[PDB]
């Protein structure tokens, strides 16, 4: 770079920089008017770009070099400006003498680039969620139409250049002095990788991407002064593949390419289903028209309640100039007020105002009424939309399956891990709540917390067998909690739970099973089992959940749910005080989970079905009095471990359980 | 006739209970249920 | 009828169980907020004595509670409570736990359709279907309004839509009332054509005013405005149709309706109009903004059709509400909007709520809202466009929602047909420009000898908001680039395909400069 | 699988949230348990016997099969719990290396409950002997090469790789590979200094991952170059089944290197061993 800088002839980097502005040749050098070809709004800006990153690379590669022009990677947070660039000057000890950097600043016609960095780029995201950036850029990838991409795409490029300039004419900030900064060739080539990961991401999806249809009558049209003779550039590619049709297949064309498409540590599909997972629930948007207004400026919005004060949300940058073709958006342009939706708990349809204020770099306030009226519109959520055919979704962490086919290692790993679980004695005390002792309270005397009896029955159990296997899991067990099916006929007790004693190899010994039976803690008493003579070789339990399952309310379901929860506890309790029948002490048994497990698999059924049928699931039709209200025993947070259990607590939040849970099925099959 | 079966071993009296019944529903066959047209005819009425 | 009707709206209900208690008492209910604030929402009586013989439903009883929750605001999702009293026959409080806490239900919506019946008026017929009694009783019945000249005259009615303003604000006249490019356009012209029905009962009205199918082949105007005068004998005068001309108050002038050759052209079958497949295309898509920015265009076409080239017709939008055509082709407008619901109802996805215009949606609607410019105490409590969709509680209805003499079923067929293969579309920028103009353009490949490839509409007057339609306005160019005989393909094709050249012609036959509107843009839409 | 030097917070959080929780687990799949494959207690050959052993194959023809079998194994162990991805490698060829600041520290405050922890890559207990493993330090790994050279571990490695066929490349890839054991494991007695306890230390997995990225890079070179990369000199080798990988269940719990003790389909990681890496670069400069 030092001696292309040096350079001053049409191989100069001077000349190559000065094509991103004056002097000017565009449209073309023969007219009595002349502005700059950097297409801003445009249809054919990524072109545009990716032409100049190539020409950028070819004039740079006569000088001794070997690979690409490396991409600062402004997306995932930094604390401070790239080292690269950060010095002016340095000491190479090859001449063993310093000397003034090639990055710091840009000597153009008699005067340098200047640099006044802003703060408010050194922001540390809170743990967890990532950055204003990084959620716009990100925002600009589910969209499946490069048409709609393209306006977030140069929103977020453009964003960088206020953030970083300051507020001196003699910088990048303003267009006419952003071309000869050496590290806009570095941004813009990684604008060009973020185009890349959107072409990568469309491949995935299927739809075709190296030919777009959309703006197919500009896109014909060949860039300028890309395509003039060699007389006013100097390389010969470039000017070859002047039309735009062919700039999208990079590697067969330009060969060359990135290496790392991950953007903050997420691969392609990981980062599609991060997408979709986002998308599932509903949001807000705010909705921009933009056009030219000369100066270059930022836009601030702020909600005001008619009910209330103004409140701000954030603010974005717009690009603009006296020298450039006027441009006019096709479509609506997106910003984000989820966040602020959330923290001011407003309701989604309330009545409020968005005011936009136009401030330019210096400070002072353009009027406020220069884009028409902004617009508010609501999104639904994936879960909310239809299609009418199945559900076709992956999840991650928790796959629950039936144990009847789970191999040995895991089923040894598993019980070794509730013999631990009862090592510690923390089993008894989170298996406490669904009967006694008395961790509850009711007219004045103690009682049970054991929700029975109305539409919320199902989603306490729910509840409350996923935090227990949660606390299971943090022992670290091979797999999830299963479930024992019964839908088909069971030819005798279930191996894992009727099986003597296990026969471990690392101390190479025999161990009872804990899964007979368990010390309920300080009572001087155990549990135990009594299996029923009828409880084989009948498909009554068949028939009758297809009689409940048959039905199409939800009120109606939660009775037959119920007694068919009661039956078959009742008919493997037994005789015995202390078993499955009484509900009082029935929890201390691991049953207990193995049958609310496919409990809650009939719900879930219960809830593909009806998905199917295109009634209303999600929300229900009864106890409304009671469903905002979250299960009293969960509503704590002292007894209740952390995350789901106190945040996510609520009868209506329940419903979405492949989401706000994250956990799946091995399979929705039902009885073959 | 119902009766009560215990875990104890012993039978509770169905009076605990409320009486049950018997329902007997149709099945689902039904196609077409509403009348093809009706009769618009005007029926005169006294004044008081 | 009333009763399914009833059934369309959500309910709220309290339910309870029921025995005997051998007594008489009176019961009542109870609703009571969080923070100990309670209303007595209604109450009933329990009947039974010693000598009964002990009871208890076997089901749920029901009683109607959501007109407490919604005058108080309390939505159906909110948390409260329901108490019960008792109070015995010999003045003694009885215990409220005798019986069972209650417990609270939610009938939803019922998304089928109900063919109502209605009064054999306020049912807008097809113009062409009108007999001599209802022409004669039509024209009499709006005669005797436009020889009015009190507040309720024809001139201070239509002086809402044109000309003299009277807004924003009443009080200073700064720009016309009329309500375009936003989205609540056919909001506000559908209850505007309504409005007129009161005054015409009021008046002596007999039946509605009808609906023209322009769709269909259209030899000229009809009979019913082409005619002139006529005699009756029985105030032994002759009667000039109201049906051709319009008094102005304050210009003392009239307008002048002109034909034009185009609006004759017919279609490949001849069984439609020309504009019937922009109709289709219209009535294609699914979202309600792309939709309502598709279809303004649609019908802002007649109005220069038949305006012709005068300051004073329909083609300014200043004084186009002082000619009936206007409402005789609103009319048809609401058809068309009525009629896409039932094609919404195939994939029943959401139309009553507007999700891209929330913030326009619970605007206050000018000018109605405020009393003093009318008063027509019905519509003096509408100022708000959700309340319109259901437009059964406006109490009107169509005879049919039949478009061009055809069922939605063979319209959905052709929609089928139409997307099968691919197309290639012509998508226009729009945004107003004080004044009425012609985008007449020509596909013109290499050769530079191209044909005449269409034209299309736009309208505005000089007291108008400015306004800016959202999306691209989108045309079908595929039929004619299949005359000229390139293939779709040839487009993507490296060839150099084509392109177009337009144009924009003022009403007065001046030429505005095509800077004044953006550079048109050629789509592609593959086959499904 | 990338390399420890572009990890960030979230990341090496919840690794170590899902280390642990193998860690405190005592099942037949435990951490020991999987650690026994390569120590003490002797198990090898045949554990019905009389003779005892340790099954690491070491300077022979399989020992790359033999030990991308066992990372490959620890990796469908370990993403069960929760890895979204790949085991992280640490590049000790990077010039001016350093011992792995994410391992080197011994106890972390966990953000989320705003508490302090203990960090399992500091140490880990030994079961049997009730010990843990201690690591030492010496300034080789840490010594600074000068302006325009190269460190010895990257001349070593090219030294490694002119050579154009695998039958004798093993031996200098084996005699380089044991330097940083010893580097990192010191004069202490419980370390990856000696195989006794060499798999009681986390960073083992680490190191072993580098080590089968430069075998992969071998394998890139050598398809580049035109050359036959298959051991082909050990015919009467690969086909002997790799113990105790080749064992029946319960001692084999996973059943992919089970089916997979063939090496004869190992060469192929990008398809048969559900794995993959990001890059392919070595010192800043590409295999072309
Ligand atoms: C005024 O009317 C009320 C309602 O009819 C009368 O309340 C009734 O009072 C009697 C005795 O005070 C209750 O009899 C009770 O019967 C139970 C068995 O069911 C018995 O165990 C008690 O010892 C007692 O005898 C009766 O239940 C109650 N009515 C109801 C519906 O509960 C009241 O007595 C009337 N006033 C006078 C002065 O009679
Ligand atoms: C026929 O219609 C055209 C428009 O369709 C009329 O042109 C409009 O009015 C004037 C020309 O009469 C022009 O703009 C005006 O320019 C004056 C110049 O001082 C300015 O003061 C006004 O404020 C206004 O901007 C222009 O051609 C057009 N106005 C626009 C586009 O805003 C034309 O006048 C009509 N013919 C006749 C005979 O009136
Ligand atoms: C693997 O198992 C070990 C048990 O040997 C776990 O260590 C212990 O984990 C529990 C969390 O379940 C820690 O309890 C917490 O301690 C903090 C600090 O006192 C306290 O503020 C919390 O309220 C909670 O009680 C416990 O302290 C910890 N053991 C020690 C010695 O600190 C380890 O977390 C498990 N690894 C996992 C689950 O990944
Ligand atoms: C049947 O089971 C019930 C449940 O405990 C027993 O009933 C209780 O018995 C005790 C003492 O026998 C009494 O004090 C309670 O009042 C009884 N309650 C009820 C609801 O009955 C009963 O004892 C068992 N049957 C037999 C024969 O022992």
């Amino acid at each position: 770079l030092q001696s292309l800088e040096d350079d001053t002839s049409i191989n100069g980097f001077e000349h190559i920089a000065a094509f991103h502005g004056q002097p000017n040749w565009c449209p073309s050098p023969d007219a009595e008017k002349k502005f700059a070809c950097c297409a801003h709004g445009m249809a054919v800006f990524p072109h545009w770009h990716r032409l100049l990153t190539v020409q950028a690379e070819n004039a740079l590669r006569a000088k001794g070099f070997q690979d690409g022009l490396p991409y600062w990677d402004w997306t995932l947070p930094m604390t401070a400006l790239p080292e690269i660039v950060a010095g002016e000057t340095y000491v190479n000890p090859e001449t063993n003498l310093p000397e003034p950097n090639p990055f710091h600043h840009g000597l153009v016609e008699g005067k340098k680039t200047t640099r006044s960095v802003r703060d408010e780029l050194f922001e540390k995201p809170k743990f967890g969620r990532l950055t204003k950036i990084a959620e716009m850029v990100l925002l600009a990838f589910e969209q499946t139409d490069f048409c709609t991409f393209e306006v977030q795409y140069e929103i977020a490029h453009n964003y960088i250049h206020a953030l970083v300039g300051g507020n001196e004419s003699y910088s990048m900030a303003s267009l006419r002095y952003t071309a000869y900064d050496p590290i806009f060739f570095l941004h813009h080539s990684n604008t060009d990788r973020i185009w890349a990961i959107w072409q990568a991401l469309q491949h995935y999806r299927g739809l075709p991407y190296n030919s777009a249809n959309c703006a197919i009558a500009s896109l014909r049209k060949p860039l300028q002064p890309f395509a003039q003779t060699s007389t006013i550039n100097p390389d010969h590619i470039t000017r070859d593949h002047s039309v735009p049709f062919e700039v999208f297949d990079y590697e067969r064309s330009f060969q060359y390419h990135y290496d790392d498409l991950e953007f903050n540590g997420f691969s392609i599909p990981q980062l599609q289903r991060e997408i979709l997972h986002r998308q599932h629930d509903e949001r807000v948007f705010a909705g921009f028209m933009l056009h030219g207004i000369r100066k270059s400026a930022l836009v601030t919005l702020e909600v005001c309640e008619p009910s209330g004060p103004c409140h701000p949300e954030g603010e974005f940058y717009i690009l603009g100039d006296e020298y450039e073709i006027p441009w006019q958006y096709d479509r609506l342009f997106q910003y984000e007020i989820t966040d602020i939706l959330a923290k001011y708990k407003l309701e989604a349809n309330d009545r409020y105002s968005v005011k936009y204020s136009v401030i330019d770099l210096d400070g002072k306030k353009i009027s406020s009424e220069v884009f028409g009226k902004v617009t508010v519109v609501v999104r639904p959520g994936s879960e909310t939309k239809k299609g009418e055919i199945d559900k076709n979704i992956v999840a991650s962490s928790h796959i629950r399956r039936n144990l009847q086919d789970l191999s040995e290692g895991e089923v040894e790993s598993l019980k070794s891990a509730l013999r631990r679980m009862q090592d510690d004695g923390t089993f008894g005390k989170i298996a406490s709540f669904h009967g006694f002792p008395s961790l509850c309270t009711h007219e004045g005397r103690k009682v049970a917390c054991c929700v029975h009896g109305s539409a919320v029955f199902p989603h306490w159990h729910r509840l409350y067998v996923d935090q227990v296997e949660n606390a299971l899991l943090a022992r670290g067990s091979a797999v999830s909690v299963p479930y024992w099916d019964w839908t088909q006929p069971i030819r005798q007790l279930p191996a894992l739970i009727n099986e003597a004693s296990y026969f471990d190899s690392r101390s190479q010994t025999e161990e009872s099973n804990p899964f007979f039976q368990v010390k309920i803690l300080d009572t001087g008493k155990v549990t135990t089992r009594d299996p029923q003579p009828e409880l084989f070789n009948s498909d009554y339990l068949l028939n009758n959940v297809l009689l409940a399952l048959e039905q199409t309310s939800f009120c109606d379901f939660e009775i037959q749910f119920e007694i068919v929860h009661n039956a078959l506890h009742s008919l493997v309790g037994g005789r015995g005080l202390y078993s499955l029948s009484s509900l009082d002490y029935s929890a201390f048994d691991p049953l207990f989970f193995l049958h609310h497990a496919n409990v809650d698999r009939i719900w879930a059924i219960w809830q593909a079905l009806q998905q199917y049928r295109g009634l209303p699931d999600d929300k229900s039709d009864c106890a409304l009095n009671i469903m905002r209200q979250p299960l009293k025993p969960f509503n704590d947070k002292g007894q209740n471990e952390f995350d789901l259990t106190n945040r996510y607590s609520r009868p209506i939040d329940v419903f979405d359980y492949s989401n706000h849970f994250d956990y799946h099925y091995d399979t929705l099959n039902f009885n073959s | 006739e119902i009766k009560i079966r215990a875990y104890n071993g012993s039978y509770l009296e169905s009076s605990v209970l409320r009486r049950p019944s018997l329902i007997f529903v149709p099945g689902e066959d039904n196609s077409q249920d509403q009348t093809g047209k009706t009769e618009r005819r005007l029926i005169r009425k006294s004044v008081t | 009828s009333l009763i399914n009707k009833q059934k369309e709206k959500s309910r709220a209900f309290a339910g309870f169980l029921l025995g005997g208690i051998k007594t008489s008492a009176h019961v009542d209910i109870k609703v009571c907020t969080p923070e100990d604030v309670c209303k007595d929402a209604g109450d009933f009586d329990v009947l039974g004595g010693t000598a009964e013989m002990p009871w208890s439903f076997d089901r749920l009883y029901r009683y109607e509670i959501t007109e407490v929750l919604e005058k108080k605001g309390l939505s159906v999702d909110d948390a409260f409570t329901v108490k019960v009293e008792l109070r015995a026959l010999n003045g003694s409080i009885l215990s409220s736990s005798l019986i069972p806490t209650p417990s609270v239900l939610y009938e939803p919506k019922s998304r089928v359709t109900s063919i109502q019946e209605l009064p054999p008026n306020r049912v807008r017929h097809e113009i062409s279907h009108l007999d001599a009694r209802a022409t004669m009783s039509l024209k009499a019945a709006l005669r005797d309004l436009q020889k009015d000249g009190t507040k309720s005259g024809w001139q201070a009615l239509a002086a809402f839509h044109g000309v003299p303003a009277l807004c924003p604000s009443p009080e200073a006249p700064k720009y016309a009332c009329c309500l375009h490019g936003v989205p609540t356009f056919p909001h506000w012209h559908r209850l505007y054509t309504l409005q007129v029905e009161q005054a015409l009962l009021k008046h002596g009205s007999t039946v509605a005013l009808p609906y023209w199918d322009w769709t269909l082949p259209i030899s000229q105007l009809p009979s019913l405005f082409t005619e002139q005068t006529f005699y009756d004998a029985w105030k032994d005068e002759v009667l000039e149709n109201p049906f051709a001309r319009g008094y102005i108050k304050e210009s003392k002038g009239y307008t002048v309706r002109d034909p034009q050759p185009e609006l004759f052209k017919l279609s490949a079958d001849g069984k439609h109009s020309v504009l019937f497949d922009e109709v289709l295309l219209v009535l294609e898509q699914t979202d309600y903004c792309d939709f309502e920015v598709q279809f303004e265009v649609t019908h802002n076409a007649i109005h220069y059709l038949v305006g012709g080239h005068q300051s004073y017709s329909l083609s300014s939008l200043h004084y186009s509400s002082y000619d009936p055509i206007f409402f005789t082709h609103h009319t048809f407008v609401d058809k068309i909007w009525a009629v896409w619901q039932e094609l919404q109802k195939r994939r029943g996805l959401p139309y009553d709520r507007a999700d891209c215009a929330v913030n326009y949606m619970s605007d206050a609607m000018q000018p109605f809202n405020s009393v003093v410019l009318n008063e027509n105490a019905f519509t003096r409590t509408h100022a708000l466009p959700k309340e319109v969709f259901n437009y059964q509680d406006l109490n009107f209805r169509y005879d049919d929602m039949k478009l061009g003499g055809l069922n939605l079923d063979e319209l959905e067929e052709e929609i089928r047909q139409h997307q099968s293969k691919a197309r290639v579309f012509a998508g226009f920028l729009l945004h107003g420009i004080g004044t009425s103009a012609e985008v007449r353009f020509s596909v013109c490949q290499e050769n530079g000898k191209c044909t005449r490839a269409g034209a299309i509409f736009v309208l505005g007057g000089s007291l108008e908001m400015p306004w800016a339609f959202d999306r691209l306005y989108k045309y079908d160019i595929t039929d004619t680039l299949n005359e000229l005989h390139i293939r779709p393909e040839d487009v993507f094709n490296a060839d150099a395909p084509f392109s177009l050249r337009y144009e924009i012609i003022a009403v007065n036959g001046t030429a505005l400069p095509p800077s004044s509107l953006s550079k048109p843009t050629i789509i592609f839409k593959p086959a499904v | 699988r990338k390399d420890v030097d572009t990890l960030t917070d979230e990341e090496v959080y919840e690794l170590r949230q899902a280390l642990s929780r193998f860690q405190n687990d005592t099942s037949v799949n435990g951490y020991q348990s999987v650690a026994e494959f390569h120590g003490l207690p002797a198990r090898c050959p045949r554990p019905d016997a009389r003779v005892r052993y340790a099954c690491c194959v070491h300077g022979m023809a399989t020992f790359p099969h033999w030990h991308r079998l066992f990372v490959v194994q620890v990796e469908d162990a370990l993403k069960s719990r929760g890895l979204h991805f790949g085991i992280p490698y640490w590049d000790w060829t990077r010039p001016g290396t350093t011992v792995p600041a994410i391992a080197s520290k011994e106890t972390y405050v966990d953000p989320n409950s705003g508490s302090s922890v203990h960090n399992p890559f500091f140490n880990a207990p030994v079961a049997f002997l009730g010990e843990t493993t201690s690591r030492q330090v010496q300034p080789e790994l840490s010594t600074k090469p000068e302006y325009g050279d190269h460190t010895a571990l990257f001349d070593g490695m090219l030294l490694a790789l002119e050579q154009r066929d695998f039958c004798d490349f093993e031996v200098q890839f084996e005699v380089v590979h044991n330097l940083p054991h010893f580097l990192v494991g010191g004069f202490a007695s419980y370390s990856l200094s000696t195989l006794h306890y060499s798999a009681f230390d986390p960073i083992f997995i680490l190191h072993h991952s580098n080590v089968d990225r430069l075998w992969a890079i071998w394998q890139a070179l050598q398809i580049k170059r035109g050359l036959p990369y298959k051991a082909h000199c050990a015919h009467t080798m690969t086909h002997e089944l790799l113990k105790p990988f080749g064992f029946a269940p319960p001692l084999n719990s996973n059943e992919k290197t089970y089916s997979h003790a063939r090496p004869t389909n190992i060469y192929d990681y990008e398809h048969e061993l559900e794995y993959a890496y990001d890059n392919l670069q070595f010192g800043g400069m590409t295999i072309d």
